[PDB]
């Protein structure tokens, strides 16, 4: 399948970017690891712009849409690293930063999705 | 890149049979600290207990008066690359 290649290519690029940013930046602020945050915020931004852009361009090859969303954004973002980070903070007795991480990841990612959508809609 | 080993391990108060120790946390998510202690002066069994990650002090009790003890602390900590793993220890000597 051609669709499978889109998922694997997009996914591999996103996964690689997440790996590089996380290893480079997570240890800088361990109470809310910024590499994991940045890739979730960035994936939120890209999926927002994709939301608006694909609406206006309905004849885009399903290959590029699949590579960008399921592939790149899907490989780039993570719910699992986010969760273990929170779980570790909970086990460490650091409730305030566990709660803060959940709010910043969720509220933040929704804001980035909104920004991406509304920036493109306002062009 | 970032050390997971505590720093400035020291005895902050003492009685003949107990030691209050303290250290500075390393800049990582520590789930718990493992404290070890044993007589510095031969094969004598080293004992250990854990302290929660939010604490940076611990009491060691039931020691013998006038005896040299070797005391160590290491962490069980979360990090991105290694998930849950153990740091190297930091060590001091103190005579009750
Ligand atoms: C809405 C959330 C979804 C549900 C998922 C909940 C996550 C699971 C709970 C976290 O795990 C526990 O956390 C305790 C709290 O940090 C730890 O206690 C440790 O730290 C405490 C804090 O001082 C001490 O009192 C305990 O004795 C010591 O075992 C305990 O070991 C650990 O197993
Ligand atoms: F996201
Ligand atoms: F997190
Ligand atoms: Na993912």
């Amino acid at each position: 399948i051609k669709s499978l290649f889109a998922v694997i290519i997009g996914g591999s690029v996103g996964c690689t970017l997440r790996w590089l940013l996380s290893t480079k930046f997570n240890s800088l602020f361990p109470n809310l690891p910024p590499g994991t945050l940045v890739v979730n915020l960035l994936a939120g931004l890209i999926i927002g712009t994709a939301l608006a852009y694909f609406l206006r361009q309905p004849h885009l090859d399903p290959f590029w849409k699949l590579m960008i969303t399921t592939g790149l954004c899907g490989g780039l973002s993570t719910f699992s690293t986010f969760s273990v980070e929170v779980f570790a903070l909970l086990q460490a007795g650091n409730y305030i930063w566990a709660l803060t991480s959940v709010l910043v990841h969720v509220i933040g990612s929704l804001i980035m999705t909104a920004l991406g959508f509304f920036i493109i809609t306002i062009l | 890149s970032v050390s997971s080993v505590p720093t400035k391990l020291e005895v902050v108060a003492a009685t003949p049979t107990s030691l209050l120790i303290s250290w500075d946390a390393p800049a990582v998510t520590v789930v718990h600290y493992v404290i070890t202690y044993g007589e510095t002066g031969g094969n004598s069994p080293v004992q250990e207990f854990t302290v929660p990650g939010s604490k940076s002090t611990a009491t060691i009790s039931g020691l013998k008066p006038g005896v040299d003890y070797t005391i160590t602390v290491y962490t069980m900590y979360y990090s991105y690359s290694d998930l849950y793993s153990y740091s190297s220890p930091i060590s001091i000597n103190y005579r009750t």
